[PDB]
């Protein structure tokens, strides 16, 4: 069994820095990793990055300016930052784990981006 | 200042780096449209994959003084005994004379037994034992690793796992490779990990494969397949690479590479993959790098850049250049035609091309006859002293050996200079006439840790063997190195430290200003009372050429 | 023409000169405000003080077959038996077992005999003794060394004197140190010196300090301390230098001196020290006679030279300078922001900074990693033949041995050509089955002088220990380098005496005229009805480390 929460603010205003943490339980971040995935409004799905066991991540060309991920093992959480947040950034964001490949996704989080 | 000391470990085999050879230059240069420009090699991305690998294993001995080998632990054993408790089952199986038997240890009965951890091994390379008819059950943690085929992946060991580390049942992983039998693996779900230094057991669960081989069970954790990265990565961005057409084939050669590569004159349509965004943005954007760096201000680019599949598996991106005096006498040559584009024009005119294929000839000769001369005297200090050319040529102190023809490398453990301490003496009491020729150490892989013994090696080395020993001598003297400065020792004896600046240096080259004088050998009378050997120094190429001459003799007196 | 032969004596370890290690390069340019320029180092002027130091000892022994030791003579012995008369006294004091003890030679009774000089010795290291229980008187002449310090003075026998030279009573120079007590030093006024093998007494007076050690009694002329000169001294004029910052702290790094200087980014204040005479003078005129020799047509002085205080002692003269086409860069800047100075204006815009620090950059690694090459291969050589790499490190025939991790020196004894004689034959009589590896020699120091006893060594090298034997094989034949030519022996027999221009040379870096043929071996029937071993020539690497295989085999046989 494996669950996934994301945590956010819901709103906030554009070009300031995001941030978002997503709780994991049922395995391991010391060895298995974590991806984003994002779906603006009536669009599909966006991946976003991933970090793996290691400290190494990857990001997507669209946002490796702005995206940066960074986590915790002894707490099992995974922060997820984005800087300069525009405002076609309203979209839900989806924290899904790599037990699998992408066997178990989280319930995600509504973000929307205006003043 | 104080440099860190190194305990390198001896390698087994598992990373083996062949190295170049001499080439046959030509004595006369006989190649055709030749052409300097910039160009940037790129390397097949072998992808490798590391992981950290469990190993388990038993040891079986008879006690009468016989018949002593190894054999793996079943499944069942390592998940419950081990897994749960940290224990090991005393019974063992294994084939004796092609017929089963079993052991016990000390033949009491069947009982279980706690592992304890490894009295030196190494902070990343953890091991765990029962102890230190017989039997033995010993743990290991050892590092692995896989290319991208991902076929068979190597322990530190040197043994080959002809298995995919990516093999399972979770993901649907059976079309992996493999090469044994179903009942030879296992793989659990929620399997949960314990750390038998200290048995505090694991906080979430991670999926562990388990495998048995002739010789052990080794076990690891499953990881998905990451996505696969660009299949080709920057090997080395030349600065000046030259061109050459010879026998229906190019040749390129550089000063820095020191290798000839050679192409079928065909450009590798590099737009029939869809990977140029990963190999052409790269190779482009170096191109213009190296052209504005020196090349902007006397040369001018020939076209759009090229891509050649080079033998061995490299892909040449090229950009042909041309000097601004070269490229005078082609638009004046041109001009007497007409009565600006140089692609389609460039090796057209032959008396223009006769005297810069002779120019550059002696520059592609050149190379190859220096870079010959630097092979042959590498190739020789490499077998002379593996360790010191091998760390130079990675860029950080790596242990190294030859392995007949090829040399096997592995990496070193670095250890703080205050955690590592010199005994006063060098001789040993055991037996007189005998004494260490290098001073004996005690240190501890890190601070608070347990302390081990060892020898003093070269450039603060450090030897988990004391078998230095030689035949003693009178008016002993020496200097070893010793963190940032040196250690003293006469008669052997230790004297005194001294500083790294408390010694003459001769950095430059030559140096005439040395305040030398003429020695007077002083020895001792008991060299000629006594007949005792008297100190010699370390031996010369012509004394270990001698000292066995000697040995030559004793064995036919013998 | 014929070469001197020379007589190199082992070094005893008076001076020793460490040798420098490779560096980490950076694998990318870091460094900030990178700049090119001139400078001058200098080094901290040890001042080396040489003298000449009369040595005296006693050596007795006991007859049964033991307790074999050396003890100093006194002082009323040194100035009268042997001054005034040149003998020594046959009884002889010591400790033995912690007890005081006395003998005499030959256990006859007490009486004087004369001394004789030394049989080989040296023509500049003179001894004498008594003889060639039994007690032997020895005096000896060696050379002296002391530092700016002038605390303490190293002999040519390698063992140092824990006192000043300088010290004694006639000038006041109590003040100077010393670590004996005062009963173990005496001083003498209106002292006359006698050369013991004339004994034709001095011709004026000289005083004369003696001191007695623990094993020895040394006595020099006290001669008074001289002025003292400029305390630093110009190690090497650097043609060209680059200066990069990084980390708070300048970096030099030269092409020649293959080592890297570190500074605080702070100028030494040169005029706070009265010594600006002596190196502001000599460090200014250095500047203009390096930039007139290449840099006054392309390069411009950046503002008054700086001096920095480097890590290991160096003082660091510079001279910023910069290219024309850059200094046509930042006039071009200035003049924009207007809408001649290069000083406060260099590394302003950093537009313009940013290519030249990746530019240099390039040189300053290419540098680092050439240096890395050349060190690694240079220290290898030198534990492979250290006479060879001491010799043209410092320009002239020197000997040299490796103390473990620092290489002795001392320098070397030449003799003319016509002064040595080869033996007609290598084989020694006293055994057969073994003969000389090298021909034997005898010679004499100087025209005139007794013969001596030795061997040929290498490059003309003459060995005093014939001790290069092997087992003989059959069809012999070698070439030694003898004088001018070459000496050539087949069959351990002297053949004849061939020039050095009577063999084919290859100093060119390839030679592919060389009318080599396919040699067909010929080898003796008698190797194989007597089974007696071919000659090989000189062991090869392989050779050797084939032929201590076969030593581990017999071993294991034995
Ligand atoms: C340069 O061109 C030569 C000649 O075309 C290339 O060699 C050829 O390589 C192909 C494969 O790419 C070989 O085909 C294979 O050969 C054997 C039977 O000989 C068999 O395994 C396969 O059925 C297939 O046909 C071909 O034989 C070989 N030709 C020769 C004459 O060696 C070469 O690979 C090219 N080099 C580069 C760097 O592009
Ligand atoms: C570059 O600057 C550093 C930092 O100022 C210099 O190191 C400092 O050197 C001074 C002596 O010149 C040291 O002072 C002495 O230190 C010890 C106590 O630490 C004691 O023997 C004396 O009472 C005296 O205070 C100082 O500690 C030392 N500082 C550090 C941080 O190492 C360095 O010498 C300068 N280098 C050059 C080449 O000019
Ligand atoms: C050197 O390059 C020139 C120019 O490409 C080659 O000459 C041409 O060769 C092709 C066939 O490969 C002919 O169709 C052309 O007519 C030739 N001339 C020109 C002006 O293009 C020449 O073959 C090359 N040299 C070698 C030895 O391959
Ligand atoms: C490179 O040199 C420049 C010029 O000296 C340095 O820039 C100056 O730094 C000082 C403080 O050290 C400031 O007060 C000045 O305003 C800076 N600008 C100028 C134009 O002088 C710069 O710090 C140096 N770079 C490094 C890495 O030390
Ligand atoms: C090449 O040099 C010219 C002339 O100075 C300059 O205009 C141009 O920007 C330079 N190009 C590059 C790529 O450096
Ligand atoms: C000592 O060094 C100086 C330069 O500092 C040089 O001119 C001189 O020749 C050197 N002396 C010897 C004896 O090598
Ligand atoms: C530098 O060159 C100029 C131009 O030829 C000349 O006038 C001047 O004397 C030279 N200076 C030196 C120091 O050589
Ligand atoms: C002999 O030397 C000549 C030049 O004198 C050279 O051209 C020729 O190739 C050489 N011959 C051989 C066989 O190396």
């Amino acid at each position: 069994q494996v669950q996934l929460k994301e945590s956010g603010p819901g709103l906030v205003a554009p070009s300031q820095s995001l941030s978002i943490t997503c709780t994991v339980s049922g395995f391991s971040l010391t060895t298995y990793g974590v991806t984003w995935v994002r779906q603006p409004p009536g669009k599909g799905l966006e991946w976003l990055g991933v970090i793996w066991g290691d400290g190494s991540t990857n990001y997507h060309s669209d946002l490796i300016s702005r995206l940066s991920i960074t986590k915790d093992n002894s707490k099992s959480q995974v922060f997820l930052k984005l800087s300069s947040l525009q405002a076609d950034d309203t979209a839900t964001y989806y924290c899904v784990s790599y037990y699998g490949y992408f066997d178990h996704w989280g319930q995600g989080t509504t973000l929307t981006v205006s003043s | 200042t104080d440099a860190n000391f190194y305990v390198c470990p001896p390698p087994t085999g598992a990373t083996v780096v062949q190295f170049e050879q001499p080439r046959r230059c030509p004595t006369r240069p006989e190649g055709q449209n030749y052409t300097e420009g910039i160009a940037v090699v790129f390397k097949e991305n072998i992808a490798p994959y590391k992981f950290k690998a469990t190993m388990y294993y038993k040891d079986v001995t008879v006690s009468q003084v016989i018949f002593e080998d190894r054999a793996p632990v079943p499944f069942e054993e390592v998940i419950d005994k081990i897994n749960a408790k940290g224990v090991c089952r005393s019974t063992a199986k294994y084939v004796r004379n092609n017929l089963e038997t079993t052991a016990f240890h000390r033949d009491d009965h069947e009982t279980d037994m706690e592992l304890k951890p490894a009295n030196a091994a190494t902070r990343t390379s953890r091991g765990w034992h029962t102890t230190d008819t017989t039997v033995n059950c010993i743990v290991e943690e050892v590092d692995a690793r896989s290319v991208y085929p991902y076929d068979e992946f190597v322990l530190a060991t040197g043994d080959f796992v002809y298995m995919s580390p990516f093999y399972g049942y979770r993901e649907g992983s059976h079309t992996e490779h493999t090469s044994y039998a179903a009942d030879r693996f296992k793989q659990v779900d929620g399997f949960y990990a314990r750390d038998l230094t200290t048995k505090a057991r694991a906080t979430a669960p991670t999926t562990r494969n388990l495998l048995t081989t002739p010789k052990f069970t080794v076990a690891w954790d499953w990881v998905p397949k990451r996505p696969s990265v660009c299949t080709m990565t920057k090997w080395q961005e030349v600065d000046e690479m030259l061109r050459s057409e010879y026998g229906g084939s190019f040749r390129f050669s550089s000063d820095a590479i020191s290798t000839t590569f050679t192409t079928n004159l065909t450009e590798y349509p590099l737009s029939r993959v869809d990977l140029g965004d990963c190999i052409g943005k790269d190779a482009r954007d170096a191109m213009d790098r190296i052209f504005a760096r020196r090349y902007n201000a006397t040369h001018i680019k020939v076209g759009q850049p090229q891509y050649y599949l080079a033998n061995g598996g490299f892909l040449i991106a090229y950009q042909p250049l041309l000097s601004n005096t070269l490229a005078e006498l082609y638009v004046r040559e041109h001009l007497r035609e007409q009565s600006i584009e140089f692609a389609r024009l460039q090796f057209t005119y032959n008396h223009i091309q006769r005297p810069v294929n002779d120019m550059l000839g002696r520059v592609a000769i050149a190379w190859c006859e220096e870079q010959n001369h630097e092979l042959t005297l590498w190739n020789e200090a490499r077998k002379l002293n593996p360790n010191a050319i091998a760390s130079v040529t990675v860029g950080r102190r790596v242990s190294a050996r030859m392995l007949g023809d090829v040399m096997a490398v592995s990496t070193c453990v670095p250890v703080a200079a205050d955690n590592v301490i010199v005994q006063n003496s060098m001789r040993i009491s055991s037996r007189p006439g005998a004494c260490y020729s290098r001073p004996l150490v005690s240190f501890r892989y890190e601070d608070q840790g347990p302390l081990v013994e060892g020898q003093l090696g070269e450039n603060n080395e450090l030897r988990l063997t004391r078998d230095a020993i030689e035949p003693c001598t009178v008016g002993h003297r020496r200097y070893f190195t010793f963190g940032g400065g040196y250690v003293y020792f006469e008669e052997y004896a230790y004297s005194h430290q001294l500083s790294r600046a408390d010694i003459t240096t001769v950095s430059t080259f030559i140096d005439l200003n040395i305040t030398m004088l003429e020695d007077h050998e002083f020895v001792p009378l008991e060299v000629y009372t006594r007949h005792e050997i008297k100190d010699s120094g370390l031996l010369d190429y012509t004394e270990v050429q001698r000292r066995n001459q000697l040995h030559d003799l004793r064995f036919a007196d013998i």
